[PDB]
């Protein structure tokens, strides 16, 4: 999407495994602010908005 | 301690730090009383 009218989506109901994400090497940034992304596999939520 | 990894990586050689290098190849304690000097070898290191 534009930035101007940016996409939304619930992420529920399901398992995560965030290192897919963390050792994914092409992101040029992975900034988090509220968690460390190394706890995000023993961490969990009501939902994730992406 | 010296040497070579490609320059993405450099920002794993810090304590605290997290990755297939910080974690699988090289481990700073968290209280590393030290430097890290870093530059790059392309002159060199690549052929």
């Amino acid at each position: 999407a534009s930035v101007y009218a940016w996409n939304r989506k619930r992420i529920s109901n399901c398992v995560a495994d965030y290192s897919v994400l963390y050792n994914s090497a092409s992101f040029s940034t992975f900034k988090c602010y509220g968690v460390s992304p190394t706890k995000l596999n023993d961490l969990c939520f009501t939902n994730v908005y992406a | 301690d010296s040497f070579v990894i490609r320059g993405d990586e450099v920002r794993q050689i810090a304590p605290g730090q997290t990755g297939k290098i910080a974690d699988y190849n090289y481990k700073l304690p968290d209280d590393f009383t030290g430097c890290v000097i870093a530059w790059n070898s392309n002159n060199l290191d690549s052929k």
